[PDB]
């Protein structure tokens, strides 16, 4: 089973999916291959909840219900400075315009 | 030149609509005609009884944007073969992202506000270019 | 293989080329980065859930799911829709 993910730390995001069956910590290595930081430097995190490398997409709550194409479920990203871990820092994206009356 | 041949040869039709869009089953006659027929609930079912070699097409009901009905544009039942009878599986299809944005937008302004939107001029024309089943038969032919 | 679309507020979305590709537009400004001075992330960002969107459900079979669109983001939405032919 496909989920469908936005990865997100600071401004960027990733768009991608992965299998439900798949782990926190490949997920990590797809983030390597994108961002060119190793998995060691990188923490996986559901809303507030650091996600543990061994568990799957699943258990973190990544399913076929929350994670839809037209609708993915965020995965935040934090980074290790030097030996010191970031605070997880996600940026809003912009608001729109308030809605026109005539709609 | 888009019509039902009349075959006369009847055929068991089931039309599910699998779309959150109220269907309006749209049948060519022999002359070409489209005729409504009622619509199906989103999510509902109906068998029909319809012959072989007619022509169907399928509209929201409200806005008469176009459905998929078996991954095509036109459903002509067949025969029913040990006497099963045929589905019509009505689907939402990929619309274009534009499309899809001109149905939220014409779903949330009357008509008579299009101008009052601040957008260019050629998104008015494409608003008001609402779907329509004669324009789309004359698009197959 | 990605590629990255920056939105004019500056946000980042990396996405796959192929889901890119769904743009006409998005295909001849890779022919990698691209940035859109007039689309907004709040935009933008729908606009790749379209692209996973259309990828995901263009040729199956199975009941294909509205793509929603809230009202708030439908004017802009549909500018960008416009200018990135898709
Ligand atoms: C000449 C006569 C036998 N026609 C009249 C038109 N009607 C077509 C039709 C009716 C009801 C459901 C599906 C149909 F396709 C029935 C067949």
């Amino acid at each position: 089973m496909d989920v469908f993910l936005m990865i997100r730390r600071h401004k960027t995001t990733i768009f991608t999916d992965a299998k439900e069956s798949s782990t926190v910590f490949e997920l990590k290595r797809i983030v390597e291959g994108i961002l060119k930081r190793p998995p060691d430097e990188q923490r996986l995190y559901k809303d507030d909840q650091l996600l543990d490398d061994g568990k799957t997409l699943g258990e973190c709550g990544f399913t076929s219900q929350t994670a839809r194409p037209q609708a993915p479920a965020t995965v935040g990203l934090a980074f290790r400075a030097d030996d010191t871990f970031e605070a997880l820092c996600i940026e809003p994206f912009s608001s729109p315009p308030e809605l026109p009356d005539v709609m | 030149v888009l019509r039902s041949v009349n075959s006369r040869e009847p055929s068991q039709v089931i039309f599910c609509n699998r779309s959150p869009r109220v269907v309006l089953p749209v049948w060519l006659n022999f002359d070409g005609e489209p005729q409504p027929y009622p619509t199906l609930p989103p999510g509902t079912g109906r068998r029909i009884h319809s012959y072989r070699g007619h022509l169907w097409l399928f509209r929201d009901a409200g806005t008469h944007d176009g459905l998929l009905v078996n991954q095509t544009e036109l459903f002509v039942p067949s025969l029913n073969v040990d006497g099963q009878p045929i589905f019509a599986n009505i689907t939402l299809p990929v619309y274009t992202l534009k499309e899809r944005c001109l149905q939220v937008v014409r779903s949330l302004v009357k008509p008579e506000n299009y101008r009052r939107l601040d957008i260019v001029r050629s998104l008015y024309e494409d608003l008001e270019d609402h779907p329509n089943v004669q324009k789309d038969l004359e698009r197959l032919t | 293989m990605y590629v990255k679309l920056i939105s004019s507020d500056g946000h980042e979305f990396i996405v796959k080329r192929e889901h890119a590709l769904t743009s006409g537009t998005i295909k001849a400004m890779l022919s990698n980065e691209v940035n859109f001075r007039e689309i907004p992330s709040h935009v933008l960002s729908k606009v790749c859930m379209y692209f996973t969107y259309k990828v995901r459900y263009t040729n199956s079979s199975t009941e294909i799911p509205e793509f929603p669109i809230a009202p708030e983001i439908a004017l802009e939405l549909l500018m960008a829709a416009n200018f990135l032919d898709c």
